[PDB]
């Protein structure tokens, strides 16, 4: 078992590591992307029966 | 022999404290001003019919018309869903299949399951039938999901508490994915395909890396198995379905969860998610015979896809976001819009 | 309204649905028995006498029965068993002898309770299946059963017991309303063992009927 | 390998009867609609008859509407076709065409070799204005070959075929529905056009290319291929 | 041959009650009918029979509305001519969808718990319509066979002339035999579950009820019906006729049995209800 609690304490260092970035900048980003994108969204808004595939 | 389980908790405490120091206003009050997506009411504009028992899993192909359904009949079949045609009909060597997976070039698909061999079908063969390309096997469990990167890798989930990349020419197991604890249940790759996430049963879920094979980023929060998983369009945020009727929306940047879709009116558990063509909508398969779509920006439940007489097992938005196939336990397959 | 490659395309779409009927209509007239079992409690013994999922085609008075050994999974049971929720029947095997070795018992009627209560097998039969009958006579001779069963107040002799543990099967089943624990005893019987299978599937298969019918 | 051989050739005297039967091998018969392409001694082809998979509908051309007969035998894999009172003009080298429809697929995607038949003595009229053309090895040709109905079909596809015969070679397709390339063509081929016009696009046009290429309907079912264009030189 | 019938204010003052009763019926029948809004959740071939009985009680249940032409008390029918030719045709339609209809629910459950692994118990639904449609046409045929307007009063025309020809022994048997099989039916149905197998389930004892129910329902509806044929027929044997008295008390001892016959309507959708999953 020290082999595998040597390996989750290297895992475990290798995740603390790393750099994070401001949750508020990643919930400006995601906000950001959901507006620019919901044009082409013809899931929200629906989509003229015209061109709709499923008539039906 | 103890100081490395001391090590690892005082390593756990600073991750933990990490991610508080990076924790802000949380997402509702950065969109609380925006607008709700409205009211959302969505008609079942086809209904397939043909599974003889409960359909466990669907995929959408690239060209977002022809979707492949698993169920526990025996069968895999390729619907056409612009005219609710069967264009093949696979007979599934092992009845007890619990994935299903559309390979993007739209030549082959996956099935697995019970019986701990991932077969590649093909679709494109001179013959004109489907020929068992390769069975994959190795997996020491069921398997739950697989999905194809390009053609040629495809990637497992399995009841092994392990995660597999395989090469389908050479059908042997090119990376093994380790570190989960209990059953992996569901699998979702990123669209830059350098990374995907993986849902276990120990309430949890990781971000791993195909490229160098070592599991890059651990999620915590969820207080039951994760029966689902899916990536946000950007390849930033992925959100998970958890057996205590709560999705949750972390952020692979900000390593954190940013909410917890939740209603007191929910009291059942959760087997599929799948976003929008933007993400503004996110869909979830409760198994309380229907399918709840709310908004992923304020958490407000934004309409009810009812109409599934049973519990609803997979779920699947088509690529240009024009529909929603859910596969619910009753043996029909329903397309919205 | 639709050209020619639509037409034959529905062509071919009515050919898969007959298909598709067709192997559903056979797979239908066919019968399907889930396998659990402790683990070496004499599931070969019983498999014998007819990876993964290990199945078993045999057939008996002009009907195709169907095994699912499922012995060799060790992932957790609680999410693959709602795949079984159409099986007709469980069978349930149970070492007899085991009660003196190492309490196995105890951990198949927890085992049973799992199984029998299971929110998915609210109206399947389970059909019990106690074996090792001459070893748990001969353990009974050489020591009592109050060593898993220190409960229990008798003689300590075989039949004496009147299936004591019989007993403290049968009343495990809390849904008593809605499903039958049929138990036999699986000596050697002389063939006996696929008989009271085929009765016991007879009785769920017209209880299913009479529900379905009205 | 998939291959189609038929035979039941031979010289037949005018006004009697003889059956002609196809050899499938190895591509799974019993899913497969087969159909029958008659090809005259010196003019282009022709559609004859069609069996569906599993014997269902069946068609048949207005020339030898009631005076053929087409049948199939799955489990022996072999492609049936009795004539009756056979006339002075149906004597023709008799193809043998296989094609499965289903959504994505390639319908007469393989060709038998042929069998040579001598007899001793609505239409969608499609048209190819030019007969031939001289080109030579390393240039781009286009052939047009221009219809008389609107092929685009409301479900958008555009069911325009292209076939392509070397000199004493069985007929192989090279564009169905007039975009897609065919499984294992050269890239070189390609098709566009619109409704009611259409013209084939090859670019650098080497060696073994040479023949008549044939363009074809496929929305009304009495299907009429074009005069042929043959390319020399 | 006839005599005609006299003494009416019974027929007058107890068929009022039958109309009520009928009435009940169709309550009853719109009840059954309303599987097609409510009870829609999953369709089998038992469920689609029973559909087929319900539906040949709301013909007759439906046809009693169809009874509207003002005053009708005793022997004052009027507007009748060929609407009342096509009521009395309902009425034997109704009769007739009933019989076939029980006897092959009867059938069925026999098929269902005698016989279990066998084919016909898993039979497809659409096979379950075509032989609805089946046993639809022959019921249809038989009906026309036996009926095949304003005689006298504007409707009043039956089997009181004595035509011989042996057509009533036709009647006879094409109720006996269903007779014979539901009993049979039933009988080896109770002998079976209960003797050969233990089944002491309440299920199963509900399941028991429903066949002794049907049989019992099908004795008492329809058995006067077959006595007093049977006794018109040797009262056309012996002393033929002339005597029309006896022959008038036979009428009106018949006209009672047709109240219960037709009071088979609103005994019908028990059933429903007494022995399926409803409400
Ligand atoms: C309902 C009312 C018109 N009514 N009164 N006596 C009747 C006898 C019959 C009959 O024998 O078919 C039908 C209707 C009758």
């Amino acid at each position: 078992s020290i082999a595998q609690a040597r390996k989750l304490v290297e895992q475990l260092k290798m995740e603390a590591n790393i750099d994070r970035i401001k949750v508020s900048k990643a919930a400006a980003d995601l906000m950001a992307y959901c507006e620019a994108h919901a044009k082409e969204d013809p899931l929200l808004t629906p989509v003229p029966a015209s061109e709709n595939p499923f008539r039906e | 022999l103890d100081q490395l389980r001391q090590e690892a908790e005082q390593l756990k405490n600073q991750i933990r404290d990490a991610r508080k120091a990076c924790a802000d206003a949380t997402l509702s009050q950065i969109t609380n001003n925006i607008d709700p997506v409205g009211r959302i009411q969505m008609r079942t504009r086809r209904t397939l019919r043909g599974h003889l028992a409960k359909i466990y899993a669907m995929h959408w192909g690239t060209d977002s018309r022809l979707l492949v359904s698993a169920s526990q009949d025996g069968k895999l079949i390729i619907w056409d869903s612009y005219t609710t045609n069967k264009v093949h009909a696979i007979p599934l060597r092992s009845s007890w299949v619990m994935t299903c997976a559309y390979a993007p070039s739209g030549n082959y698909v996956a099935c697995g399951g019970l019986d701990n061999i991932c077969s590649i079908y093909n679709l494109k063969t001179r013959e004109g039938n489907v020929r068992v390309s390769r069975e994959l096997a190795g997996h020491t469990g069921y398997l739950s999901c697989c999905r194809f990167l390009d053609d040629n890798q495809i990637v497992t989930s399995s009841g092994d508490t392990t995660c597999a990349l395989w090469d389908i020419e050479t059908g042997q197991q090119t990376t093994t994915f380790t570190g989960h604890t209990g059953d992996v249940m569901s699998l979702s790759l990123a669209p830059d395909t350098r990374l995907f996430v993986s849902g276990a049963c120990d309430a949890s879920a990781k971000l791993w890396d195909v490229r160098e094979g070592m599991c890059r980023q651990t999620f915590t929060g969820h207080e039951s198995d994760i029966n689902a998983i899916c990536f946000f369009p950007n390849g930033n945020a992925f959100a998970t379905g958890s057996d205590d009727a709560t999705c949750r929306l972390f952020d692979l940047r900000a390593d954190q969860e940013l909410m917890t879709y939740s209603h007191d009116n929910i009291i059942c558990g959760i087997t599929s998610v799948s976003f929008s063509k933007s993400g503004r909508l996110l869909l979830a398969g409760y198994d309380d015979f229907n399918c709840n779509v709310w908004d992923a920006l304020k958490a407000d439940r934004a309409g009810v896809l009812a109409g599934h007489d049973n519990r609803v097992s997979c779920l699947g938005v088509t690529d240009d976001g024009m529909a929603v196939a859910t596969g619910s336990w009753d043996s029909f397959l329903k397309i919205w819009n | 309204t639709l050209s020619a490659e639509d037409k034959a395309a529905v062509e071919r779409s009515k050919m898969i649905d007959r298909n598709l009927r067709e192997d559903g209509e056979k797979a239908a007239r066919e019968v399907k028995l889930l396998l659990l079992g402790a683990g070496e409690s004499g599931k070969s013994t019983i498999v014998k006498q007819m990876t993964g999922i290990v199945e078993t085609h045999f057939t008996f008075k002009d009907l195709h029965f169907k095994m699912f050994d499922v012995g060799a999974q060790r992932s957790e049971r609680k999410k693959w068993i709602h795949c079984f929720e159409g099986v007709t029947a469980i069978i349930f095997c149970v070492a007899l002898s085991d009660y003196d070795l190492v309490n196995r018992m105890h951990e198949s009627m927890k085992l049973f309770d799992s199984i029998c209560n299971n929110k998915w097998f609210t109206d399947t039969s389970i059909i019990l299946f106690l074996n090792k009958k001459d070893l748990f006579e001969e353990k009974i001779k050489k020591s009592p059963l109050t060593i898993c069963y220190p409960e229990y107040a008798g003689s300590n002799t075989y039949e004496e017991a009147a299936a004591y543990i019989q007993c403290q099967f049968e009343d495990l089943n809390k849904r008593k309303d809605t499903k039958e624990i049929y138990t036999h005893f699986t000596c050697s019987t002389d063939t006996k063992n696929v008989q009271f299978v085929f009765d016991a599937v007879t009785d769920v298969i017209i209880k299913n009927n009479l529900k379905d019918c009205g | 390998d998939v291959q189609l051989v038929e035979s039941g050739g031979g010289l037949v005297q005018p006004g009697g009867s003889r059956k002609l039967s196809c050899s499938a091998s190895g591509f799974a018969f019993s899913s497969f609609g087969m159909h029958w392409v008659r090809q005259a001694p010196e003019k282009g082809l022709e559609w004859v008859a069609y069996i569906s998979s599993g014997s269902g509908t069946i068609y048949y051309a207005d020339t030898v509407k009631g005076r053929f007969t087409i049948s199939r035998d799955d489990p022996k894999n072999t492609l049936f076709l009795q004539m009756t009172s056979l006339r002075s003009e149906d004597t023709a080298m008799y193809y043998c065409v296989r094609s499965i429809y289903y959504y994505g697929s390639s319908p007469f995607d393989f060709w038998g070799q042929g069998t040579t038949l001598t007899v001793s003595s609505s239409d969608i009229v499609m048209t190819q204005a030019t007969s031939s053309v001289p080109v030579t090895p390393g240039e781009s040709v286009s052939i047009s070959c221009r219809s008389s109905k609107s092929l685009l079909h409301s479900n958008g596809n555009t069911y325009l075929y292209w076939f392509l015969q070397r000199p004493g070679q069985s007929p192989q397709l090279l564009i169905y529905r007039m975009s897609n390339l065919a499984s294992g063509v050269p890239d070189r081929f390609s098709g566009s056009g619109s409704g009611t016009a259409f013209t084939l696009t090859i670019s650098r046009l080497e060696a073994e290319d040479v023949g008549v290429y044939y363009c074809m309907q496929h929305l009304e079912y009495p299907l009429t291929f074009g005069a042929g264009t043959k390319l020399e030189l | 041959n006839c005599c005609v019938f006299r003494d009416d204010f019974i027929a007058k003052v107890l068929p009022p009650v039958l109309g009520l009763e009928f009435i009940f019926g169709l309550l009853g029948n719109g009840l059954a009918l309303w599987i097609f809004c409510f009870h829609l959740k999953s369709w089998k071939s038992s469920r689609i029979f029973l559909f087929n009985l319900a539906v040949a009680d709301f013909l007759l249940i439906i046809c009693l509305p169809f009874v509207m032409d003002y005053y009708v008390r005793r022997s004052d029918w009027k507007f009748g001519d060929i609407p009342c030719r096509l009521v009395l045709f309902m009425f034997a339609m109704n009769r007739q969808g009933s019989i076939i209809f029980l006897t092959v629910v009867a059938v069925d459950r026999y098929f269902r718990v005698v016989h279990p692994h066998h084919a016909l118990n898993k039979i497809s639904n659409w096979t379950a319509a075509i032989i609805s449609c089946l046993l639809w046409g022959i019921t249809v045929g038989l009906t026309v066979h036996l009926l095949k307007n304003g005689t006298a009063n504007v409707c009043i025309s039956f089997s009181i002339c004595h035509t011989f020809r042996w057509h009533e022994a036709m009647f006879l048997l094409e109720f006996f035999l269903p007779l014979g099989i539901i009993l049979f039916c039933s009988a080896r149905i109770i002998w079976s579950l209960r003797q050969r197998q233990m089944d002491r389930h309440a299920k199963i004892k509900r399941a028991i009820t429903f066949i002794m129910v049907v049989a019992i329902v099908f004795v008492i509806c329809f058995l006067p019906s077959v006595v007093v044929r049977i006794h018109i027929f040797w009262l056309l044997h012996t002393s033929g006729t002339q005597n029309c008295e006896v022959y008038r008390s036979v009428d009106l001892a018949f006209f009672i049995t047709l109240s219960f016959t037709y009071m088979n309507s609103m005994l019908d959708p028990v059933v429903y209800y007494f022995s399926s999953p409803s409400f």
